[PDB]
RNA sequence: UGUACAACGGGGUAUUGUAAGCAGUAGAGUAGCCUUGUUGUUACGAUCUGCUGAGAUUAAGCCUUUGUUGUCUGAUUUGU
RNA sequence: GAAUGUUACCGCAAUAGUAAUUGAACUUAGUACGAGAGGAACAGUUCAUUCGGAUAAUUGGUUUUUGCGGCUGUCUGAUCAGGCAUUGCCGCGAAGCUACCAUCCGCUGGAUUAUGGCUGAACGCCUCUAAGUCAGAAUCCAUGCUAGAACGCGGUGAUUUC
RNA sequence: GCAGUCAAGCGUUCAUAGCGACAUUGCUUUUUGAUUCUUCGAUGUCGGCUCUUCCUAUCAUACCGAAGCAGAAUUCGGUAA
RNA sequence: GUGAACAGCCUCUAGUUGAUAGAAUAAUGUAGAUAAGGGAAGUCGGCAAAAUAGAUCCGUAACUUCGGGAUAAGGAUUGGC
């Protein structure tokens, strides 16, 4: 979360520890995203930092345009798979893990988002909302 | 509060209960319990699983008195005439003959 | 006795669940009237 | 009884239950009452 | 939600706003076509029976008889069908539609009085509105008076008065067939 | 020796997914007998359908019970 | 767990242990300050991290419920119904256990340190200091919480006749 | 390795805000040496893993005093493990 | 019998039914299994484990001593009647 995240976010089961690869879900040129860090996360001997829906990770692009490969950049998680429970009572999960590459401000590199998008992310990152089709 | 229904079985899903699955095409599938959730994930077909609503609807199981008649009809009969013509000379010239 | 689930609207201005239903776990403890059968009177001492 | 008057806002909130779960806990409860369960299943081989 | 009630014996109509989800609750899971007794909704409506005919949800999408379902879906609609008016020959358009099962997501219900109640609904039972037009086709004039093919129609055709300041005029249809 | 306790049985609650049996103008079809068919007849046929959300299991650390059956003084020790 | 008459119930509390932690967002506020560029904080709100103590309504994991169904190979003449294959295999699977993979809960008084002060001499002036004194920290002592001295203790019940 | 005393200088001006030469007083025992007391009829190396506890010469967190502290940021210092 | 089979698994003939026993099912083990989401981030090192597999058809690269490499790789199919 953090910068350009106007809003707080209720907890959600961490689903993507460092090393997880998620689908890149925008039109930026990138096809996948490899998580190397989770922003806002904390310490514990041996614990992997892990992201959830609406989190900002640091990633690299394992597959995609070469202009996008070989460098670390920010991205936002938009779908999970690990189910999680909202305060309205429901356990829900998506069919894939996926994110969209973004700047520290939280603005999106690309211009569209392919797929549904979790509300908790939409709610958290205005630009992610703009470019979403179906939310949740 | 809204009771929901099982995409696979059509059981009622009371709040916080079973799971919700959002598929690639943003189609949303709701399960009441992991039984329906598994048969769904197993590409099983509800119309072939004998304990499901869908199966039962299809095989016409125990609908009985829904196909039984009803008593729903009206009993009106009233004039109004025609707007602009004097609705007073529309019942005195409405005396018929046959 | 046991546990079960509840549904209620939330009252909590500023929360993203202000005025929205939440489901919450709850316990139930069986509680028939209690019956009074004695009184015990204590006094203070330098030993408690 | 509490040992302090808690002023938490969280404590203070006045709840009003909108629904209490009442389906069986001995399995995946599908029904709140025998009535609801009859309404849904229709007549069985026992019954009337 | 708002109720849109019509008395089609008088060709009257007026809307009613019902708050209190308990009174509203009577219509839930009831479909279009299904009948609904009245007292539940209001103490005025005691006696009255309502037929559910349709309505709109928030965002305004119409209900569509026979979808079943209590949500919205997107359908391919054609000529000759509810919730669509084709712009062009053979045009079909995929459009969202609200189901025919009532839920609290509706902005308005459409109701159609089938049986009057123990008391009189204000601008409904107590006011009455005349049909706009009269029979234009020959035999329709015959039947709206019951005349046999002997009576000759030209005198039974309806005539509508209308003032031209200090001249009142009289214009009848144009019998056909 | 009683709102007792137990073993059964009953009812609820659960789990599975439609029991055995019988029947059928359901069935790719196949044999045999003639009286060689203006459904000829006698059986067989994976599977299907009906009776049938049936049958089975369900406290062994589920709930309940007006029913049935039974049980209800053996041993040891203790004092300012 | 012997022994301090027996046995039972309800309690006291010496001593020992002890626990909560950190961040962000909103708002304050584009404010104070600043030529500008920039740019805070206290009160209030919502969440989160690390930690702890439980708990199993829900969701998930486990399956000898060998509970129901399915499958292979063989064996019981067929049928029904079963046996064997170190739990034959598979799908579902109650109960129990269980997960920041699940939910819930984690208290408020006082005394102080540094430091800033009051009054005030020593030293006619002056000084927070010498006497006396105010305010004060994730500290300390209590509150609270866990054990309860098996040689610390209280209140109470009933106390055997062949 | 860590900390002082003097104060010529540094620091636009100004020794000591922050620093500090020539000298000089110490402290420490996770450096390395120097020694050879104990163990050669045995006290099984290095690292890591796990886990507890302790020290403070405090990196963060509470409260403060300084500043070449306007604000934001930072630096120096105290009570603090 | 299954099957390519002197494999594994089940069986007839023959032969055994020997291996202290009883009661419970705490920790920790030994041996056998399973795990949401992630997927080697663990570790000296993928150690251990998991994945793969039969057969029929399709289709197979660098390179080569022309023999190979090759079941390369990659796919589809498979019951009963
Ligand atoms: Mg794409
Ligand atoms: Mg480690
Ligand atoms: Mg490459
Ligand atoms: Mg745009
Ligand atoms: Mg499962
Ligand atoms: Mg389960
Ligand atoms: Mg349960
Ligand atoms: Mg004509
Ligand atoms: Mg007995
Ligand atoms: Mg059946
Ligand atoms: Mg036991
Ligand atoms: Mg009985
Ligand atoms: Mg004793
Ligand atoms: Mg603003
Ligand atoms: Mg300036
Ligand atoms: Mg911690
Ligand atoms: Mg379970
Ligand atoms: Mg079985
Ligand atoms: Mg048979
Ligand atoms: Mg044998
Ligand atoms: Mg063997
Ligand atoms: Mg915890
Ligand atoms: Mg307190
Ligand atoms: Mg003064
Ligand atoms: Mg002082
Ligand atoms: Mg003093
Ligand atoms: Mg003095
Ligand atoms: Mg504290
Ligand atoms: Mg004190
Ligand atoms: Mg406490
Ligand atoms: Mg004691
Ligand atoms: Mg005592
Ligand atoms: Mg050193
Ligand atoms: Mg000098
Ligand atoms: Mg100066
Ligand atoms: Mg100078
Ligand atoms: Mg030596
Ligand atoms: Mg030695
Ligand atoms: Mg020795
Ligand atoms: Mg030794
Ligand atoms: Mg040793
Ligand atoms: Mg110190
Ligand atoms: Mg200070
Ligand atoms: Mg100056
Ligand atoms: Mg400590
Ligand atoms: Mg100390
Ligand atoms: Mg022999
Ligand atoms: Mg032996
Ligand atoms: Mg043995
Ligand atoms: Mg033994
Ligand atoms: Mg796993
Ligand atoms: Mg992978
Ligand atoms: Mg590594
Ligand atoms: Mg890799
Ligand atoms: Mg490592
Ligand atoms: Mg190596
Ligand atoms: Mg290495
Ligand atoms: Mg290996
Ligand atoms: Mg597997
Ligand atoms: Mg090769
Ligand atoms: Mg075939």
């Amino acid at each position: 979360s953090g910068n350009g995240a106007q809003g707080t976010k209720f907890r959600i089961s961490l689903g993507l520890p460092v090393g997880a690869i998620m689908n890149c879900a925008d039109n930026s040129g990138a096809r996948n995203l490899y998580i190397i860090a989770v922003k806002g996360s904390g310490s514990r001997l041996n614990r992997l930092p892990a992201a959830s829906l609406g989190d900002m990770v640091m990633a690299t692009v394992k597959k995609g345009k070469p202009e996008l490969r070989k460098k670390v950049m920010p991205a936002i998680v938009v779908r999970q798979a690990k189910s999680w429970r909202r305060r309205d009572g429901v356990f829900l999960y998506f069919e894939d893990n996926a994110g969209v590459i973004a700047n520290p401000k939280g603005e999106m590199k690309g211009s569209a988002i392919t797929g549904p998008v979790g509300k908790e992310c939409a709610d958290l990152w205005p630009r992610v909302a703009s470019n979403s089709g179906v939310v949740v | 509060m809204k009771v929901e229904i099982d995409s696979f079985s059509g059981a009622k899903i009371y709040p916080g209960r079973g799971t919700l699955f959002v598929r690639g095409d943003s189609k949303i599938f709701r399960f009441q319990n992991s039984k329906s959730a598994s048969l769904f994930k197993q590409r099983k077909n509800p119309r072939r699983i004998a304990w499901t609503v869908l199966f039962r609807k299809h095989h016409k199981k125990g609908i009985t008195e829904e196909v039984a008649k009803k008593r729903s009809r009206k009993t009106v009969k009233a004039q109004r005439p025609i707007t602009g013509a004097s609705l007073d000379l529309i019942k005195e010239r409405r005396s018929l003959k046959p | 006795a046991g546990m079960t689930t509840i549904v209620r609207d939330l009252d909590r201005p500023g929360s993203k669940f202000h005025k929205r239903e939440v489901v919450e776990a709850v316990t139930v403890v069986d509680t028939p009237p209690v019956v009074v059968v004695g009184v015990v009177g204590y006094v203070e001492t330098p030993r408690g | 009884k509490s040992l302090y008057t808690n002023t938490s806002r969280k404590a203070l909130e006045e709840v009003s239950l909108k629904w209490i779960d009442t389906a069986s806990k001995f399995g995946k409860g599908r029904f709140q009452t025998p009535a609801e369960k009859h309404a849904f299943m229709g007549t069985l081989k026992k019954d009337l | 939600m708002k109720l849109n009630i019509s008395y089609p014996v008088n060709g009257s109509q007026k809307t009613f706003e019902i708050d209190d989800e308990h009174r509203i609750r009577v219509f839930f899971d009831k479909r279009i076509g299904q009948e609904v007794d009245g007292e539940a909704v209001g103490d005025e409506f005691k006696g009255y029976v309502f037929k559910i005919s349709g309505g709109n949800d928030k965002q305004g999408f119409p209900m569509k008889q026979g979808v079943l379902l209590p949500t919205r879906i997107k359908l391919l609609l054609t000529k000759n069908v509810s919730c669509y008016r084709p712009r062009r020959d053979g045009e079909r358009k995929r459009k969202s539609v609200r189901g025919a099962i009532v839920g609290p997501d509706l902005a308005v219900l459409a109701l159609v009085i089938v049986k009057k109640g123990e008391q009189e609904l204000e601008g409904l039972t107590d006011t009455t509105v005349p049909k706009r037009l009269g029979p234009k086709r020959a035999n329709n004039i015959r039947k709206f008076f019951g005349l046999s093919k002997e009576d000759d129609v030209r005198d039974f055709v309806i005539r509508r008065e209308v003032t031209k300041g200090e001249k009142t005029y009289t214009k009848a249809p144009k019998i056909q067939r």
